[PDB]
């Protein structure tokens, strides 16, 4: 029976309800409706007219048959319609005019066959047309159908077997479209249907033959080439052979994910000297040939999901303008080796996570030699050691990510201290040694640390901590860590939080004392042990931005009576609201703080 | 009743249509709106069948001022003849026709008319009904 | 409500909405059609009342799902019907239960992967019936039963190649026909079909013959289908086109509505084995002469053409031809002299609505057709008889000139060499019934049609044309404007055994000249019978079948004797729900059954 | 009202597996090809289904019971923004579903007795695509 209300009298959901109609409930003013899985067998002028502010209508399987003329006449604002999954029998010639900028249509699995049955009326202004699922067979559009606007136009899963120079022609009136054609086999392409530079971007995804489909690309510009395979889809193998075509054509950015390489040798690279983008994921890889030369202007090399043994079999000498490089989700015990990119000189991103990778004197020669480096992530490995001034020959460092790695630190080494430039730190869940004071030592200009999931000596955080260390932090997460206490002193040093995070931790209403000398931060209490808030330090609550106190067992007798008359005059201020509610007395038990 | 559709609409030239079959609604529509209509015209058409259409008939009847005109009847489909490439489809499946039809060419004249079109198979089953009117 | 179709065994429950199977429907039910209702979801608990199912018809009925052992309980499962169904999922036991389940329909259900379609219970499968729905390749999955398999309809898909490895899965059948209808084929792997169990093929629609042909090569074929279609696109075929047919065999060809571009006798090449072949609105003005090519055929279909001459034909090119079909031509067909001649052993001859009209016929028209047994001349322009106009004709059998205008002289006898002659159908042709010569030479006929002709002053008297066919068996009489008939208009008919003389002017009276007669099949329909004298009542009781529906019946006092006859009588009486009385205004409407009278 | 039905997956021997859907919004149709003890790797399954969720982002959620009683918890992703494994990733919300080939498992003798799993695919925002109660008899 009832829709869900969103957002302020704007957006509204009404999904899997059965309505017949739209509900007088809803009111003029309404602007997103998410109406899905309703019942609306016909449609008309009437259907929609008490909503005339529409912009946004997603009828996906609302079992349409009819959507009879003038339909959209009283909606000069909507900018998408979606109409997946409806049983289309016709639309009217005049079905969707009345939007002023319609600029989104969704007609997948909608039974499409002829394209004719699409009206033309008022597609001028589209950006994107979605034709998937359907039983369409020929790319062709109708003469005199509107293409100018048009920037992505999604063919997938349809029975389209041949691309024709006729064919492509259709779309001349076209700049920078993108075309999906991932699950259709497609059998030919009629060579130099894509000469025309208006192409940008091409998917031609579970494909069964590429030497066909380079053949038809030639003499063609492309920013990007998707020709990767799926799990079900039936079993090829790649050869050099198989990329002969691609010398006659440019792609800047490739991906052969999920294939077979038969017989990798440096010669099955030999065509891509212009490619600045390769994605070889889950590609079988156990290593990549030595001496290329023909990825001697790449930027970007994604190697995820493969089995290597050692770093060094992916001889880095091949790549050397190489900016980023993506090892994530190795499938055996990665070796890091030593100065195995110490041939990346210029390289920014390196992302090792997930490759159940277990370092032991960790990390200058793992890490030779690569100064330039910006963004490191290491998160979900097996235990690394930690060296002291464990990054020396990674200084220009950024962003460092060790989420779920436990960290092995001998007290009192500082593995970070010649980090001066790094910003970002999440060592989330890594089991450090809080203990320890100087573990974050030189890291005085970080502004954002993630210390969520570790512990502390008695639960509690003391005048003297870590932290003072990490002055200047804006962003400081500490949740989760079984917190009992904060001390008074403990946050004093820190002049410039403005978002700090103890949610899911023990603390009570004493521990806001260690806040009062900030002002305007973005404060989450959630999850906590409060009950009664004392009223000298309820201006430290008042003092800031953002407020959440939700999930805590809030005292609702007179003895919190301050902190309810304060709570109710901010209301504006406090986030997640509705799920902050009072534990005593029993009576009150659910009630929510209003 | 079912609800009165536009085949189309031109200039003060209009051709509008409703279903006299009471089981069910069908989309109709024509490309041109003349007065003039060339020979061969296309249409577009879409409906479920209700009947097997191996063999399939047109009735048309023309009236003026509730008075009648001209009546004639022509097969669309037939066992030997199958004229359409929907010939032979199974009753249960769903149309789509955007194609030519092979009139000769014909004037209208001027004045508001209803036409009573009826496509019917070989045991005069209904497998559609339009009550038209063309308005000049 | 259903409706009992066929006592106790067929109903149909068609449009009803119905949600589950009423309980109305007997266990003795055989044949149900079940269109156009909801059953979402299909269980062993929804048809389990109605054990002894042997038809059972599922058509847009909106299901989804097909749940196993739906059908476990029904061993006499002939055919399932489920065209039209959003079909997600049949379990693998879905169709398992049937003895022999020989027909599924799996028709506009959404399939594009074969693979769907449960294999467990499909070996004795007669037909397989997949248009419609989202397929690309025919190949079968490996261990899917094809060996009874005998119609295998794939129409209205996405088939744009046929492999040596896709058709080979089909290896198991004998006498397999396969639909391709609106399959745009772009290629086939040559040899394909050389595989012996092939009887017909059909590939209409497509735009390429040169390559169907290729593939089909070195194969043999009762049937090759290639017609064409308005809506489909503009080809041309040449000689070139057929280069390939004199690599295979096929009985039967069909080029129906395709355009000839240079059209020789040449064209005909490859046509040496075929032996009927179908032209039917191929646009053609007439055939070149001399062939040589076609020296085997047997049947040859021209329908829809547009001929001036039909000597254009060239006949002389097929002088084994024993079936001649020119029906429908779009033009003035002038049927010349002698210019069949040469087709000595021709049995039928349709010229049906062919805008055909002579002046002497037809000797000269039909010369030397020695052993024709069925013409057809219906539906053309007025043609003169002469006396003995089919002499040249002795073994004619059927003939058929209905709504074509005879003009006969009287007293000719326009007939009287047909003597082996059974079915002669000379409705609304606008006869003139005077001239009791007319079917002189009938004495054998057995079938005669005179619907629609008329008699003086709406007469047939004591002395008539009948007189010279008294041998009949059915007697057309049906829209003569008949208001009288002689009480001995049809003494001297001996075995007469179906009268239709519905749709006159009749009255009871002309009841009398029934009185001699027994056990027919007598239509009174449409006539203007209000009072039955009770005198000439047994004449009705006389015979086998009655009909007197849609007649101003009389419900007075003075029709009793009547009305306890007819009420007697329901068996015997066709048409019975529309048979009701005029007067009184009191039961005007009311069916005679339903009558109650007090006299 | 009623639960939804329990299906059969699959019945070989004394070996067979049942499931039925916990999604209350839907039924589903899935089956297995072979039902041995020793599950072979990378077994073939067919599906059937309507999307109520874009699975551009999908994962699974795995918990095997035995003796009610806890032996294996896992989540392993089937559609990831930078990896699509299937052909089906990316699908849109909406869209009916036949899949029929392989998953990529592994090898797994299946010890004797009875066994209870639950399965559940889910989106990005936890959103629910799929939900199985499954038992397992041996
Ligand atoms: C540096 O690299 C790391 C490592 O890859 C990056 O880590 C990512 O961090 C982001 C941000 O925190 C995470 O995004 C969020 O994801 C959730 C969905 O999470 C689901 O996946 C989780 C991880 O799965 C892998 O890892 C686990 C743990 O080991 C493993 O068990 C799984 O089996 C899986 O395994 C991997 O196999 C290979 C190993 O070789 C991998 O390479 C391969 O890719 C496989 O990943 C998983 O743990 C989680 O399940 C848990 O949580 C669910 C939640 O209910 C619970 O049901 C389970 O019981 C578990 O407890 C999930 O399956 C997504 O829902 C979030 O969406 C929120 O935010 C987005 C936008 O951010 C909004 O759109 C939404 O509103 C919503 O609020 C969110 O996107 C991500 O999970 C994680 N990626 C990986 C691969 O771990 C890190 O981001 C990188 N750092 C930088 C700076 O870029
Ligand atoms: C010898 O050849 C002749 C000539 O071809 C054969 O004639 C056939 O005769 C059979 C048996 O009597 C008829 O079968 C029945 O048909 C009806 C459907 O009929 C519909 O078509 C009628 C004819 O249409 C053409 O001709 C008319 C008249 O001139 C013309 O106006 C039409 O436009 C049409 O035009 C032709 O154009 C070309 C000309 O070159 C032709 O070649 C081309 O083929 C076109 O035909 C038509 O008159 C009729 O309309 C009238 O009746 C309807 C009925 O309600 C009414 O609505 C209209 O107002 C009109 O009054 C129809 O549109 C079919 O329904 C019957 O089905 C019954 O019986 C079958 C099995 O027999 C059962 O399955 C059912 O239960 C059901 O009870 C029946 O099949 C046939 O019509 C006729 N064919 C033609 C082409 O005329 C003759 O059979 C041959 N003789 C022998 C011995 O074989
Ligand atoms: C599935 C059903 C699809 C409907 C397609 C019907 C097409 C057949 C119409 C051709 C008849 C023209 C003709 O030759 O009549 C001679 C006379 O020529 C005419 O005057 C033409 C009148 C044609 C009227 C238009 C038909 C529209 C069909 C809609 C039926 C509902
Ligand atoms: C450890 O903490 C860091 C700090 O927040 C996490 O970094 C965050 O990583 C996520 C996703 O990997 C980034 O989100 C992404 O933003 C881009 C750009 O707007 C957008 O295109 C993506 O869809 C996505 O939302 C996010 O930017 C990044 N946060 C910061 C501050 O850089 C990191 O994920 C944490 N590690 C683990 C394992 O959870
Ligand atoms: C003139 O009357 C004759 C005599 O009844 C009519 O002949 C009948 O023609 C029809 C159809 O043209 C024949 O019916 C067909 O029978 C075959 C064989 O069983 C079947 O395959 C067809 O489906 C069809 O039902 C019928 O046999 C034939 N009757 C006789 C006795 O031969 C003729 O149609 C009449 N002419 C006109 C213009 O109505």
């Amino acid at each position: 029976p009832k829709c869900t209300e969103k957002e302020g009298n704007r957006t509204y959901n009404c999904e899997n309800l059965g309505l017949r109609e739209i509900p007088d409930t809803l009111p003029n003013t309404t602007e997103v409706l998410e109406f899905s899985f309703n019942f609306l067998p016909t449609i008309q002028n009437t259907t929609f007219s008490r909503l005339i502010n529409l912009i946004f209508l997603d009828l996906t399987r609302c079992q349409i048959n009819w959507v009879h003329e003038d339909t959209f006449q009283s909606h000069h604002q909507l900018n998408t319609i979606v109409l997946t999954g409806n049983p289309l029998i016709f639309m009217a010639e005049t079905s969707l005019t009345g939007p002023k900028f319609l600029k989104h249509l969704f007609l997948t699995q909608t039974g499409i066959s002829n394209l004719e049955f699409i009206p033309v009326h008022n597609l001028e202004n589209l950006e994107s047309l979605h034709l998937g699922s359907n039983h369409i067979s020929s790319i062709n559009l109708p003469e005199n159908f509107p293409t100018q606007n048009l920037k992505v136009l999604d063919f997938q899963n349809n029975a389209i077997h041949y691309i024709s120079r006729k064919d492509t022609n259709s779309l001349e009136q076209a700049t920078n479209l993108s075309l999906n054609f991932n699950g259709n086999d497609i059998k030919g392409i009629e060579p130099g249907a894509f000469i025309s530079k208006i192409f940008q971007s091409l998917k031609f995804g579970g494909s069964l033959n590429l030497f066909i489909i380079f053949k038809g690309l030639q003499n063609s510009t492309l920013q990007s080439l998707w020709l990767g395979t799926f799990e079900d889809t039936d079993d090829q193998y790649l050869t050099s052979a198989t990329f002969e075509g691609l010398c006659d054509m440019s792609v800047e950015s490739i991906n052969l994910q999920k294939h077979r390489f038969s017989d990798l040798s440096s010669s099955t690279f030999r065509c891509f000297t212009r490619v600045q983008e390769l994605d070889l994921t889950a590609a079988h890889l156990n290593g990549l040939p030595s001496g290329i030369e023909g990825m001697n202007s790449l930027k970007k090399l994604v190697l995820n999901a493969n089995s290597f043994d050692q770093l060094c079999q992916i001889n880095a000498a091949s790549f050397p303008s190489l900016r980023d490089l993506y090892i994530k989700g190795n499938m055996r015990k990665l070796d890091l080796g030593t100065r195995c990119l110490e041939k990346l000189e210029n390289l920014q991103k390196l992302d090792l996570s997930h490759s159940d990778i277990e370092a032991s004197d960790c990390c200058n020669l793992q890490l030779k030699n690569l100064r330039h480096l910006q963004y490191l992530n290491l998160s979900y490995n097996e235990p690394l050691g930690l060296e002291d001034q464990a990054f020396k020959e990674c200084p220009q460092l950024e962003l460092l990510d060790v989420a779920f790695t436990h960290l092995h630190v001998k007290a009192p080494h500082s593995p970070f201290q010649n980090l001066h430039l790094l910003r970002v730190l999440n060592l989330s869940h890594c089991l450090l040694d809080t203990s320890n004071q100087h573990l974050l030592a030189g890291l005085q200009d970080l502004r954002h640390l993630n210390l969520q999931g570790n512990s502390f000596q008695d639960g509690s955080i003391s005048k003297t901590n870590l932290l003072q260390m990490v002055g200047s932090l804006e962003i400081l997460i500490l949740s989760s860590c079984n917190l009992l206490s904060i001390d008074q002193q403990a946050f004093h040093g820190l002049r410039n939080v403005n978002h700090l995070d103890l949610s899911h931790n023990s603390l009570t209403g004493d521990s806001m004392d260690a806040l009062s000398h900030l002002k305007g931060l973005y404060l989450n209490m959630a999850s906590n042990n409060i009950r009664i808030i004392p009223p000298h330090l309820l201006p430290a609550l008042s003092q800031q931005s953002i407020i959440n106190l939700s999930h805590n067992p809030l005292d609702c007798t007179c003895s919190n009576i301050h902190f309810i008359t304060w709570y109710k005059e901010n209301l504006h201020k406090l986030e997640d609201s509705e799920e902050t509610t009072c534990a005593n007395p029993p009576s009150l038990r659910g009630v929510k703080l209003s | 009743a079912w609800p009165t559709h536009t085949a189309c609409r031109n200039g003060n030239l209009q051709v509008l249509y409703q279903s006299c079959d009471p089981l069910q609604d069908f989309g109709f529509s024509v490309d041109q709106c003349a007065r003039q209509l060339k020979p061969n015209i296309n249409i577009r058409f879409g409906m479920v069948l209700r009947e097997d259409i191996e063999q399939l008939f047109l009735d048309v009847a023309l009236f003026s001022k509730g008075l009648s005109i001209l009546n004639f009847s022509y097969p669309v489909c037939e066992v030997d003849l199958p004229k359409f490439s929907f010939c032979g489809r199974r009753k249960g499946e769903q149309i789509y026709y955007a194609g030519p039809i092979n009139n000769p060419g014909f004037e209208i004249p001027e004045g508001d008319y209803q036409v009573l079109l009826e496509l019917y198979n070989q045991d005069h089953a209904t497998v559609a009904c339009a009550n038209a009117t063309v308005l000049y």
